[PDB]
């Protein structure tokens, strides 16, 4: 009775092909592309310049940076004012 | 090797010989018989009984008494108070001695973490490390510590012996990409570049007397010298030792690993890192 | 009256049978086997509890929110109506409160 | 000409490391070909048949998704209406007919759903489980070693006179390293018999060997053992789950 | 838009390690923190007192009910009632009675009613373990 | 309280208690006085100083809040200059 | 084969004679096997020509000649409690009888 060939996980990226409506909506994103990317690299996975955030997608985020994270310039110049009023 | 004489004789061990260890199984009770169950325990019939009773906390409609007494702000703020896992002197010491953190590298907190000393969750709050005053004396290591605060006995125990500390802030994000660098570098992302304290705390990243990361580097001596003459040691000149080149080491803000600069992709299927060559993102990252 | 009067056929258990024979083979795929897999994804089974315990209350709970979008009408609203019970007895009766 | 081997990992230096022969299969009268040593604290631990009882019972009850379901009062057809008023008659008082008191109606507490019954003992405890079985099926005598699962030929016929030749009891339990690179002659005299179970080296455990009572290794099989189940201990505190990678682990 | 380089050598500075690493030496024990290794060739006494996997001696405070303070000396292995001997001819004179000790040669372990974790790792320490 | 949510099937807290009392890691609640800015103009100043004092809870209090809180608010809490961290353990207790 | 073995007394110099075949120092009793390929050779010979090999488990047990001496020194009777209580002369009123 040789037993049954030992449990794998399964030799290969997992690409889930667009069509069939099961394919869960997380599995179809840039996401799980990229984490395919992380672990198997180039030998099986997608085109590099995928991973970095598109010009768009860029200008959005530099506008979230400018909105919500100032410069210490910036900072330092709120605390002396703060400072100076409180004084 | 006596038991192992006693079993060559006994019976071959299968499992119609097993049994629990004596003490591990309490019994099963269920209701049935003249003591377990004619009432079961529930007693006589009341609202105990029927399994009726107000939810826990009533109290026969009084005030409950969680409600009599004044609602001050012991909790107020607490989900966004700040958070810091200590790192005595003890513990260090300790850590090096057994060759769990690697004091001639930077310990930085990927190390201390690493080498498993504190373990810090970056959930929960807790921001980063603290050195903390405790067994300073008895401390004896050459040492470059990168924390997220200190205590000024602590700068004192470190220094003292020929070291440098120096104290570095980190975001949530940045510190939970620190604690754990390996699952971040499967996640495919690019690595992010930390940001700046917010405004209650860059007082003290910016000032020479807590060795901040933000500080006036020229800032430095004075300070060191004042509390050499303070705690009455006799400062040791760095430069002349032969790990000058390990001490001077120091990543700038706007980066979380060493030789890694935000914004570079880790690829460790085949053992690369990538990196972006466009002007508007090599601006967006350096910044 | 409560007792049979003729023995039932004597049951044949074949104790060297294929599925006696190697039951908890692989096992231990995880502390000798690199730790690529996890026992969890070895047992067969409903896809809401392959590897979870529950008490009655959560177990149904989680079949809901995990396949209650493709069980029949009748079903559902028996499941629902479960739900509403257990929270009612777990969280309203009993004797420690 | 003699096959010997060495422990690979290190010894602490107070146990001698324990012995045991080399047996081929090449021949029928050829056992005692080779002597080997074994680690100790993977052949030698303390015996410990309590632990080798919990991960027995772990391993029969962490599989186990009981299928019974049992319709309760409200999942029963039928049964809105009160069968009859409430103060006219004698009769006893009911408001449904399905009442799990009633004929046909429902279980008052009966089996719930598909139930699991899973949990997971610490995996020190599991390789101590290894352990154990392994020291106890060498402290019987029960324990064999080969230098590979090789036959001449793979009629059943031979495994079984071979097996019954040198008294090693009524079910066998080989054991070789990889699933791929077990000889086709073990294969094919093996997968007729019912008593004599082969499994790549990847699995075993307590049950598939209390089970069976020889206990057939090789010296491949026991280099691997040796290796992960030291590893289980002088292991560090996890950080983060084994499958991701590792500095020295793999 | 990408370029391929290697100076790798930094992210392997970052993954752990699983296996604890065998503590480097040191020209004078006790380190300063109270480290001191096992001493080799092993003491000869009938039984042993393995030490735990990153090197201290296996003496651990424990408590119960909030008033049951105990010690366990775990990792024994050889003739544990020698070590029960020894343990109580040590702690005699200190509490001024003989401890209520506890055995179990099955675990391979012993333990004492009352907190005398520092004194008997110290005590440990002396012996060679 | 709830003993297993709708939603999740977790136990959960009666934030009454959150807002009243504040964990002591050691297991001690500590709270305040009832009537403590309340008519401040008839009460003599010694009522006055005693109202103004924290003070403990009695064990069934300890026990009952105890169960009315998860396990999130049990648990060692290292605040930067909290200033009842000396408090978070005990020290020469002797039953 | 069977397992019966009851020790002849010239093995005492069978003994000696082996170990000399695979060892001239005398207090001969006391050589020490740890070197294992000696360990094999002479427990190889013991066993092919007394027809008796050493278990497993006590295969550690003896890492000195004077425990392979020592060993060899013990019989064992290989037969079920049948055959020994039939051959301890049981008194007039008792008989066993067994069915296999």
């Amino acid at each position: 009775y040789r037993a049954r060939p030992p449990p794998r996980r399964r030799p290969g990226p997992r690409w889930p092909d667009p069509e069939d409506l099961l394919t869960p909506r997380w599995q179809l994103g840039p996401r799980y592309a990229a984490k395919q990317f992380a672990r198997y690299g180039a030998a099986s996975g997608v085109v590099p310049g995928s991973l970095w955030p598109s010009p768009e997608q860029l200008r959005e985020l530099e506008a979230e940076e400018r909105e919500w994270y100032p410069s210490l310039a910036t900072m330092q110049e709120s605390l002396r004012v703060k400072q100076l009023a409180e004084e | 090797a006596r038991a192992l004489d006693l079993l060559r004789g006994l019976p071959r061990v299968s499992l119609a010989n097993l049994k629990p260890n004596p003490g591990s199984k309490k019994p099963e009770r269920r209701p049935r018989g003249r003591r377990r169950g004619r009432k079961c325990g529930r007693g006589h019939k009341g609202e105990r009984q029927r399994g009726t009773r107000p939810r826990l906390g009533f109290e026969g409609g009084q005030t409950p008494f969680y409600i009599r007494i004044p609602k001050y702000g012991f909790n107020e703020g607490h989900s966004f108070r700040r958070q810091y896992k200590p790192l005595s002197l003890n513990r260090l010491q300790y850590l090096i001695d057994l060759g769990r953190v690697d004091p001639s590298q930077p310990i930085d907190l990927t190390q201390l973490v690493n080498g498993r000393g504190v373990t810090i969750q970056p959930l929960k709050r807790d921001y980063g490390v603290q050195l903390v005053e405790e067994g300073a004396d008895t401390f004896t290591a050459k040492v470059n510590i990168e924390v997220q605060l200190a205590s000024e006995l602590a700068i004192a125990a470190i220094e003292k012996n020929g070291g440098v500390v120096t104290t570095a802030f980190y975001d949530p994000r940045s510190l939970d990409i620190v604690c754990k660098p390996v699952p971040f570098f499967l996640r495919g992302q690019p690595i992010p570049k930390r940001m700046l304290p917010p405004e209650e705390l860059v007082p003290y990243y910016t000032d020479a007397k807590n060795r901040g990361y933000l500080a006036d580097p020229a800032k430095f001596p004075e300070a060191r010298l004042e509390l050499a003459r303070k705690y009455g040691y006799i400062l040791p000149d760095i430069t002349k030792d032969e790990l000058f080149k390990m001490l001077c080491t120091r990543k700038d803000p706007r980066q979380i690993f060493f030789g890694l600069a935000p914004g570079w992709v880790v690829n460790m299927a085949d053992k690369k890192i990538l990196k972006p060559t466009d002007e508007n993102l090599l601006k967006y990252y350096t910044s | 009256i409560g007792i049979r009067l003729t023995l039932p056929p004597p049951k044949v258990v074949d104790r060297w049978n294929e599925k006696r024979a190697m039951f908890g083979v692989y096992d231990n795929i995880g502390i000798l086997g690199n730790f690529e897999k996890h026992p969890k994804e070895l047992i067969r089974g409903p896809i809401w509890l392959r590897g979870w315990k529950g008490n009655e209350l959560q177990r149904c709970i989680r079949k809901r929110k995990m396949v209650g979008s493709r069980m029949f009408a009748d079903d559902l609203h028996n499941l629902n109506k479960r739900i509403r019970y257990l929270y009612k007895h777990f969280n309203r009766h009993g004797k420690f409160r | 000409e003699p096959v010997l081997r060495k422990v690979e990992l290190p010894v602490p230096t107070h146990r001698r490391p324990v012995q045991a022969w080399v047996e081929s299969l090449r021949g029928f009268e050829q056992e005692r070909v080779g002597l080997a040593d074994l680690h100790p604290d993977v052949f030698a631990t303390a015996p410990r048949l309590d632990i080798l009882h919990q991960v027995a019972m772990w391993q029969k009850n962490f599989k186990r998704i009981s299928y019974a379901k049992t319709k309760t009062r409200a999942e029963v057809r039928g049964g809105g209406r009160k069968p009859w008023p409430q103060k006219g008659t004698g009769r006893a008082r009911h408001g449904s007919i399905r009442s799990p008191l009633w004929r046909g109606g429902g279980v008052a507490h009966g089996p719930r759903g598909p139930t699991s019954y899973y949990y997971m003992l610490p995996m020190k405890v599991r390789a101590l489980g290894l352990k154990v079985a392994l020291t106890v099926k060498l402290a019987q005598d029960d324990l064999h070693i080969m230098d590979s699962l090789e036959l001449p030929t793979g009629d059943p016929q031979y495994l079984t006179e071979l097996a019954h030749y040198r008294r090693w009891g009524d079910s066998v339990l080989l054991v070789d390293l990889t699933h791929e690179e077990m000889p086709q002659s073990i294969v094919e005299a093996t997968s007729r018999l019912k008593t004599f179970n082969l499994i790549p080296a990847v699995g075993l455990n307590v049950h598939s060997m209390l089970k069976h009572q020889t206990l057939v290794l090789t010296l491949p099989t026991v280099a691997f053992l040796e290796d992960k189940l030291l590893w289980q201990d002088s292991r560090y505190r996890p950080l983060y789950p084994f499958s991701l990678p590792y500095s020295d682990f793999p | 838009f990408v370029e391929s380089v290697d100076e790798y050598q930094f992210v392997e500075r970052l993954l752990p390690a699983t296996r604890i690493p065998d503590p480097p030496k040191h020209e004078h024990y006790p380190t300063p923190s109270g480290w001191q290794p096992p001493r080799d060739p092993p003491p000869n006494l009938p039984y042993f007192v393995r030490r735990s996997r990153m090197h201290n001696i296996p003496v651990y405070k424990d408590i119960t009910h909030g008033n049951r303070q105990m010690t366990v000396i775990r990792k024994v292995e050889g003739d544990i009632w020698a070590l029960q001997k020894d343990v109580e001819d040590f702690l005699s004179p200190l509490l001024g009675k003989t401890p209520v000790t506890q055995v179990n040669e099955v675990t391979g372990t012993l333990r004492i009613k009352g907190y005398f974790d520092q004194e008997l790792k110290a005590w440990l320490l002396e012996k060679g373990f | 309280l709830t003993y297993f949510s709708a939603r999740k099937g977790k136990r959960k807290t009666v934030k009454a208690v959150i807002d009243r009392f504040l964990r002591l890691h050691c297991g001690l609640w500590v709270r305040r006085k009832a009537g403590y800015k309340k008519k401040l103009w008839k009460k003599t100043p010694a009522r006055k100083k005693r109202l103004r004092e924290f003070v403990f809870c009695n064990k069934t209090q300890s026990k009952l809040l105890d169960k009315m809180t998860t396990s999130f608010w049990k648990r060692r809490n290292w605040y930067v200059d909290d200033p009842y961290q000396k408090y978070h353990d005990r020290t020469n207790l002797k039953v | 084969r069977s397992r019966a073995y009851t020790p002849p007394e010239d093995l005492q110099s069978r003994l000696e004679s082996y170990v000399k075949e695979v060892f001239l120092p005398s207090n001969w009793q006391d050589i020490s096997l740890e070197d294992s390929r000696l360990k094999f050779n002479l427990l190889a010979h013991l066993a092919d020509d007394l027809g008796h090999v050493v278990p497993n488990s006590r295969l550690h047990q003896m890492c000195r000649v004077r425990d392979v001496l020592d060993f060899y020194n013990v019989p064992i009777q290989d037969r079920s409690k049948f055959d020994e209580l039939s051959a301890s002369n049981l008194p007039p009123n008792l008989k066993i009888t067994w069915s296999y």
